[PDB]
């Protein structure tokens, strides 16, 4: 906890830097889709995709 | 697999089997888009699989057997 | 060391020349060769 | 007390062919089960040389963990 | 050297040899690394020098001799 009664300066708002839509964490670089099993199954809302079309956010996980 | 011409200017070369369909590796030129050249063709491992009659599952090439 | 531009005596470490050849087996190397 | 004692047991190392070296196995080499239900590891104690011309091999190998998970 | 399948449904393709120990040249998928592929198994010095009959140091292909 704190209260205001702590507090000297302060700067904080919203911000839209950070905007994906479409959030997948694919397997390692070795497996890939053409010579192997099923790469990826993203995951994406129908309505954020209307302001934000196909913006995908990908992550490699080494352990997978 | 090789070309060239002779000292008489004839031509020579060979044309290797082309397949649709096949997974290729490409190198694009000074790491430019819009310029492939395929460098290999590589199959799948059902294919190799099925194109192959070895039935030892590994070792060392060394051995005799 | 102001003498001819000696300078600092201490510049010439003991472990500026000597030194040995760098190879394996200091460090996870020579621990599975424990025969 | 008896505190939690070590599970160990015997593992079977198979090989491709016969082996024509006599190789060597340090002690403390891992061992673990590809089971997502039981990612217990195992790791052995006591050297162990593999005679030549041969085909198997038995050794022991020691749980990390104690308890019921070995 | 290719690989393919054929309208009826049968596969074809070739099975080049693989030696133990040999060089080969390795290009990681999107230079990322934990991917390998091998582009093509390049011989040493000698070993080229050993399969060789010729015994030119050098000279411009386009001559008779």
């Amino acid at each position: 906890k704190v209260p205001t009664e702590d507090f000297i300066e302060e700067d904080v708002g919203k911000s839209d830097v950070e905007t994906y839509s479409i959030f997948t964490a694919t397997p390692a670089g070795m497996l890939k889709e053409l010579n192997g099993d099923v790469f990826s199954k993203p995951q994406f809302h129908p309505e954020l995709t209307d302001r934000y079309g196909y913006t995908k956010f990908e992550v490699e996980n080494i352990y997978l | 697999s090789f070309i060239g011409r002779t000292p008489e200017g004839s031509v020579f070369g060979t044309k290797p089997l082309i397949t649709e369909g096949s997974v290729v590796l490409i190198g694009f030129l000074n790491d430019d888009i819009n310029s492939p050249i395929i460098l290999s063709v590589y199959g799948d491992n059902e294919q190799n699989k099925m194109i192959n009659t070895n039935p030892l599952d590994g070792g060392k090439f060394d051995t005799e057997s | 060391i102001l003498e001819d531009g000696k300078g600092s005596p201490h510049r010439f470490a003991g472990l500026w020349n000597q030194s040995s050849d760098f190879m394996g087996g200091l460090m996870g190397e020579d621990t599975s060769k424990e025969l | 007390k008896r505190q939690s004692k070590r599970a160990y047991g015997d593992v079977t190392i198979q090989f491709y062919q016969p082996l024509d070296m006599r190789m060597y196995i340090p002690a403390g080499t891992t061992f673990t089960s590809t089971r997502q239900e039981y990612p217990q590891q195992f790791e052995t104690l006591v050297d162990y040389y593999a005679e030549p011309d041969s085909t198997e091999i038995v050794v022991e190998v020691y749980c990390k963990e104690t308890g019921v998970a070995g």
